[PDB]
RNA sequence: UUGGCACCUCGAUGUCGGCUCAUCGCAUCCUGGGGCUGUAGUCGGUCCCAAGGGUUGGGCUGUUCGCCCAUUAAAGCGGUACGCGAGCUGGGUUCAGAACGUCGUGAGACAGUUCGGUCCCUAUCCGUCGUGGGCGUAGGAAAUUUGAGAGGAGCUGUCCUUAGUACGGGACCGGGAUGGACAUACCUCUGGUGUACCAGUUGUCGUGCCAACGGCAUAGCUGGGUAGCUAUGUGUGGACGGGAUAAGUGCUGAAAGCAUCUAAGCAUGAAGCCCCCCUCAAGAUGAGAUUUCCCAACUUCGGUUAUAAGAUCCCUCAAAGAUGAUGAGGUUAAUAGGUUCGAGGUGGAAGCAUGGUGACAUGUGGAGCUGACGAAUACUAAUCGAUCGAAGACUUAAU
């Protein structure tokens, strides 16, 4: 970081109405779906298995089984079509990535609440 | 590969026009009467 | 017309409406000054030059490029203005609307303007024919002897020679490039700088001139 | 950084052998290139010494090598002893510096820029 | 990322079970092909029954693929593994019946009979 | 093309196909204009003008050949030692081994088939791609004029509004944006790498035992990863009109009182086009170019003097770099190194305390450590110097 002015011209992109969380919780994230000319809500249930980026580009990713097949979702932190976010069970790893969930599957894929 | 016709002495003499050393610093000294090299350690270490 | 010299910061992305992600870059452009108004009846053409970062005025023994006094100083005396760093000239802008003095501002600008960023390269240094131009490399086995190297640089008999222009190894890098039909995000005041759509060529604290696009 | 055409090991420990070295006559001489590298391994080791904490005494012994000076009066003592004892309590009010560089002339068997790196 | 000597499991109950891409439509040159694109295949695995038999050549679409798509918010959404499912000649399903997530950029393929097939569509 | 002749080469002009990289043509495959049809609308038979760019992945026969599968706007024909082996392969042709069939009394022959079988060279000259030194202009620093040169140019598919009415399914007509291939710039995002960053763990050796730590085992192995470099990642481009033009369609109009695009004349008309437009390097001994600003005693300006953000030499360096060159700096100083913070990365140090029979929990604590990124601070080093240096003359006009 040299001058001061890339943080003081994107400092009015910034959220403040979301909470903290670590990898390996649980989150309830209520992406804003824009259809033909309807606005709905969808929520998608997962676990944040990633956490990179700082200031306006920090970025999570949360992955979650649909129907047998693993799917995960990727939205910048401070986005605009994200309603709210809330954390609903704190997970306790020993990591910052777990990308060791992508082979696992089943009662071996679960992560101990503290 | 292999040079198909020998050089002569001008063309020979024309190839070694920048081949040669140059002058270095050689500042002098305030007392020691020698000179010395620039930024270097003596009794002048430069001027 | 609306031509201005800037530094390039660095790269960041401003979310736009609709909630449209947008990659834009940070351009600093600040002590914008006029210091001269050729004409098309004393040089033959009207253009307008133009200064960027300042420098420290009157230096005896200095052995750097940075404050001293002389030749640019009278010449940065002429206007009301202090010695420049970079000088630039503007043969599209009309050279009725300035004055030998006068302050460009980044107001001259507006959200949803078109413009054309000019810049050097950065630069790789000597680089190879499969770098420097998109060619392909020989079997990387089957022994093979025919790697990351040139093919063919001619024919035969005929026209026993190389045509010039055969695209060999060389130095790549520090060349003048244009983007054109770029596109200003926001313009700031208070910090004097300007938000640009997209990636301009050059490294980091580079020069970068802007001009309205003819297209 | 530099590398001193060297491997990443034998790079390490040729670092390791002239720090250890400069603190045992406080004085040595060698090339330019690697007075411009050891010249920013010392001065840590000097940091570590000023802590004085049990934490640094472990950090400074996985670069320190163990060697024993000979003082007066039949007196020895191991290298970290001495970088924690005299070392330490000489540069106190300093903040920054320690090490000075000294250019020279060339060397005789080969044209190399040698110099000489001492403490302040 | 699906190019050619692709196999994709199908995931629908038209009988196929397994494809492999011979061909990407969509303009000379083309390499690759991502969710959204019909590309020509030939069945390599088939179920005892069904409309599809093996070795035959039909056309599918792409529904999921290890390396997801990018959506214009600046969001993204990578699945587990590619499939697809046998399509006709007018953008409809052979079968009957479709399993597993579908993405949600079918909307804009005019795929209307698939994607108010999907169990779940993100 | 298969041949005819035997003029250059037998003190060697050493090679069929494929690979890499190219250039030129037009007897036009695709896109563009037209004309006539025994030319329903779509669409296409033929003919004329037109060369600017673009012309795909596989299976197989031994392959130049060909046949097939699936695409595409299209999968055109040629020339350059049947382009290219001091740029690559060696499959084919192929040399010593060995089978089979026919032929021969036999050694063996066959434009029969099959398995195996060493492709040498440190670039002198010209040529090409980059990059400097020296002088010249009668010049010290900047900023430039530029038509001489190079590069790039016209591909698709839907949507939707007079009606899907003419024509008997399906037309040319102004005109926001979506794609494919290709070109160019960049690292915010998704990834890759990241051998002086952090963590986990196996064997063995060394400081009495055990530890902590260090050495070696591909970086010992494994999971992450900053700066930088990067594509499969993110942006932009190819538009536009202008001027003559080709085939052609015309309007007037004459050396047969008619006619006639013609001998004058006036129009219109192509991816035409090299022109213009757009992008890049560029003072051109046809000593050239131009503008603004800065610079004087010697002593008959003989240079005895010499000055100029005027040049170096030397030194700290990186947005530059093979070396030189270019750029940021040299004490009136933040150029590098430290030192104190910060950003990001790793993921909970040591000590102490408690819990547990023990392996191990837990708390003090988003703890501790951190190469290249950044800010502040002269603590170390860029120190006394030395050398080298614009032009103003003639002649002959007008002043």
């Amino acid at each position: 970081t040299n001058h001061k002015l890339i943080e003081a011209v994107t400092k009015s992109q910034l959220r403040t109405d979301l909470p903290s969380f670590r990898p390996g919780d649980t989150l309830r994230v209520h992406v804003r779906i824009i259809e033909g000319t309807r606005e709905r809500i969808q929520v998608f249930e997962g676990v944040v298995i990633k956490r990179r980026g700082g200031g306006v580009s920090e970025t999570f990713t949360v992955r979650k089984i649909s129907s047998g097949v693993g799917v995960e979702r990727t939205f910048p932190l401070h986005t605009p079509k994200i309603e709210k976010i809330e954390v609903k069970r704190r997970g306790k790893v020993r990591r910052a990535k777990l990308y060791y969930l992508r082979s696992l599957r089943g009662k071996a894929a679960r992560i101990q609440e503290i | 590969a292999v040079p198909k016709r020998r050089t002569s002495k001008t063309r020979k003499n024309k190839r070694r026009t920048h081949f040669k050393i140059s002058v270095p610093g050689m500042t002098e000294c305030p007392n020691c009467g020698e000179y010395k090299l620039s930024h270097r350690v003596c009794k002048n270490c430069g001027s | 017309t609306k031509g201005i010299l800037g530094r390039k910061i660095g790269m960041t992305q401003v979310f736009g409406e609709n909630g449209e992600l947008i990659p834009v870059t940070v351009v600093e452009a600040k002590e914008n000054v006029v210091l001269q108004k050729k004409t098309v009846e004393v040089d033959g053409y009207n253009a307008i030059q133009v200064g960027f970062e300042d420098k420290k005025a009157y230096k005896k023994d200095a052995k750097s490029n940075k404050y001293a006094n002389k030749p640019a100083e009278g010449h940065a005396k002429k206007a009301d203005a202090a010695p420049k760093r970079f000088i630039r000239e503007f043969r599209n802008v009309d050279v009725d609307a300035y004055e030998v003095g006068q302050e460009v501002s980044v107001d001259t600008f507006v959200a949803g303007d078109v413009i054309d960023v000019t810049g050097v390269s950065k630069g790789k240094g000597f680089q190879g024919a499969i770098k420097r131009h998109g060619q392909s490399r020989g079997p990387m086995s089957h022994g093979s002897h025919f790697h990351r190297a040139p093919g063919s640089v001619g024919m035969a008999s005929d026209a026993s020679r190389v045509f010039k222009g055969q695209k060999m190894p060389g130095r790549m890098g520090g060349n003048t490039v244009t983007v054109q039909n770029l596109e200003v995000v926001q313009v700031d005041t208070e910090n004097k700088v300007i938000l640009v759509k997209g990636n301009v060529p050059g490294p980091k604290k580079g020069l970068v001139e802007i001009r309205t696009s003819i297209k | 950084y530099r590398k001193l055409g060297r491997t990443s090991d034998q790079r390490k420990a040729m670092l390791r052998d002239l720090a250890t070295s400069l603190i045992i006559s406080e004085r040595i001489e060698t090339t330019e290139a690697r007075a411009k590298e050891v010249r920013s391994v010392v001065e840590k080791l000097i940091t570590l010494g000023k802590k004085g904490d049990l934490a640094s005494r472990r950090n400074a012994a996985k670069t320190l090598r163990n060697v024993e000076i000979l003082n007066e009066d039949e007196t020895t003592q191991t290298a970290l002893q001495k970088l924690f004892g005299e070392i330490a309590e000489r540069y106190t009010e300093r903040q920054g510096g320690y090490t000075r560089i000294l250019k020279q002339g060339p060397r005789r068997g080969d044209g190399a820029e040698s110099v000489i790196i001492e403490l302040v | 990322m699906i190019q050619q000597e692709t196999r994709l499991k199908v995931a629908d109950n038209s009988g196929a079970r397994e494809v492999l891409t011979i061909k990407v439509l969509g303009g000379s040159g083309r390499k690759t092909a991502n969710i959204g694109d019909v590309i020509v295949c030939t069945v390599k695995n088939a179920t005892p029954g069904g409309v599809v038999k093996k070795g035959d050549v039909v056309k599918a679409v792409i529904v999921r693929t290890k390396s997801g798509v990018r959506r214009n918010d600046g969001s993204y959404i990578k699945f587990d593994e590619n499939a697809c499912v046998i399509i006709r000649d007018d953008k409809g399903p052979r079968g009957t019946r479709i399993f597993g997530p579908v993405a949600r950029e079918l909307r804009e393929g005019n795929f209307m009979k698939i994607v108010s097939l999907a169990p779940e569509v993100l």
